[PDB]
This record gives structure tokens, sequence and C-alpha cells, in this order.
């Protein structure tokens, strides 16, 4: 019957661009976490 | 009609567009300028960041350069003269 | 070696030629009260609220070698001496006012030991809030409720 809102295929390369959004968030939000801790080793030193 | 093959990769993706459509393809490209936005203030931050940790050692005397390398691009280039 | 930085005509602190380096505390307001060491550029560390730059050639013979070597004991700064034990360099309280940020605290042989940030009031004696040296670095040491002078 036909007529609906996607989204749907193709897989495979779908997901080939779908990998290369989103891990750089992972990265910064990672290094985000990891400057806090210096931060926080900074602040135990002190 | 319109044709609405997979891939690929991509190149289907687009074709799609056809089929179902009008938007559709428009969201998706401001889904993709929101994640590059997403992407370029990590990368800021990132570099607040590099700034925060070159912080204390920003006055003078001896001291890296040292960990300036291993060290992220500046770090340096940055020690010295 | 000893520089005062002045603002708006009047010393708020001092600037000392130390190693290789010109150091100031950040806190300090005004500028070196000296043509060649005014014009310079400095780079702040709010970390150690120090502030440091390097030492023109010509003035390099000048400066003064600090150290982290200070066994408990008196130590000597421009209002008299200061005593160290404890890990806190105290003095006669009084003999401190606001405006002697920057004067560094010597020891006998004219090593600098720490410099004076300001001092918390604790009756007889106001331990002192300073930067000193740690095995190789810089570090702050403030008493608590320190008035900044």
């Amino acid at each position: 019957h036909t007529t609906l809102g996607v989204q749907d295929i193709s897989t495979t390369a779908m997901s080939w661009v779908q990998k290369i959004t989103g891990g750089v968030g992972l990265i910064v939000a990672v290094a985000a976490l990891i400057l806090i801790v210096v931060l926080c080793v900074s602040f135990s030193r002190h | 009609s319109t044709n609405g093959t997979a891939h690929g990769h991509p190149h289907e993706i687009i074709l799609y567009y056809y089929e179902l459509y009008p938007t559709m393809t428009v969201v998706i490209v401001s889904v993709a300028s929101f994640v590059l936005l997403s992407m370029v203030g990590t990368a800021v931050g990132m570099c607040v960041c590099a700034r925060r940790r070159c912080i204390t050692p920003y006055e003078l005397t001896p001291g890296a350069t040292v960990p300036f390398l291993l060290s992220l691009l500046c770090c340096v280039r940055t020690t010295k003269a | 070696c000893i520089f005062e930085v002045k603002h708006e005509g009047k010393v708020m602190g001092y600037a000392c030629l130390v190693g290789d380096k010109v150091m100031k505390p950040a806190h300090v307001k005004g500028t070196i009260d000296n043509a060649d060491l005014a014009k310079l550029a400095f780079k702040r560390s709010s970390k150690y609220d120090l502030e440091c730059a390097q030492i023109p050639v010509h003035m390099k013979s000048d400066a003064s070698k600090f150290t982290h070597e200070k066994p408990e004991g008196y130590y000597n700064w421009h209002h008299g001496a200061v005593q160290y034990s404890g890990g806190r360099f105290t003095i006669p309280t009084g003999a401190g006012k606001p405006g002697d940020s920057g004067r560094p605290i010597f020891d006998n042989k004219g090593r600098v030991v720490a410099i004076v940030l300001g001092g918390a009031n604790e009756g007889a004696r106001t331990a002192l809030s300073v930067v000193t040296w740690n095995k190789d670095i810089v570090t702050k040491i403030t008493p608590e409720g320190a008035e900044e002078w």
C-alpha cells in the first residue's frame, strides 16, 4: 500500500556514512573528562 | 518509478530522495550540520582544555619543553627560544 | 635584583630577577618601575599567581640565584625577621601591611626563599601567604583567612 514515512533501506552503505558521525563527539567528550581529571589532580597537588 | 536503488555506498542513498521525499534529505543535511557543529564545539573545547593544561607552566623557568613532546602539538612548538 | 611595581605612582608590590627570568606576582597591579623591565612580554600563570619574563642580557648579571631549601628557623625580610616552622612563615602581627606583596623573604645567604602575597591574622602572629619553590616547581601557601596585601 506504500505511502508511509521512513526511514528505510540501504543498510551497509547507510552504516558506512553513519559510522563517520558521532565518533568525534565521543572523543571530545572523553578528552573533556580527562582534562577535568587532570584539573582535579592539580587541585589535589595544591 | 524513480528507482530508489540501495547503493552504494551512499550514492543510492540520495536516489531514495525521489521515493515518498520533498524534505527527507534537507532534514538529514540539517542533522549533519548539527553534527558538524558538535564536532567543531568539541575541537574548540579541546583547544581551550589544551590551554588549561599548558597554563601553570605558562609563567617561566625550566620545566618543559620537557613534557612538551610528547606534547599535544603545543605544548610545542612553543618551548623556545 | 629587586624592582618595584608602581601603580598610579604608588608602590604595590615588587619584581625580582631570579635565575634567568624576571618575576613579579600576577596579582600585583602596576608596571615595573624600570624601562628595560617594563617593556617586556610576561607570561601569566594563574595557578602559581606568578608572572615571569626573561631577563635582558644587560641585566642578567643582576639576577639572584632562589631555593627550595628552607629549614625551620629565622628568615630575613624588609621589615625584620620572618620565622619558619611547621611549614609556615609568620611574623609579629602589624609588621606587614597591604602594599608589601611582592617583597621577597631571603635567607642568610641571600637566596630568595618565598615571595609574600598576603597574610592571615591569627593573633600575636600573622601566618604569611607566600609563593615558594618546591623540589623544582613553584607553589603557593595560603593560610586560612589570609588578607591579600
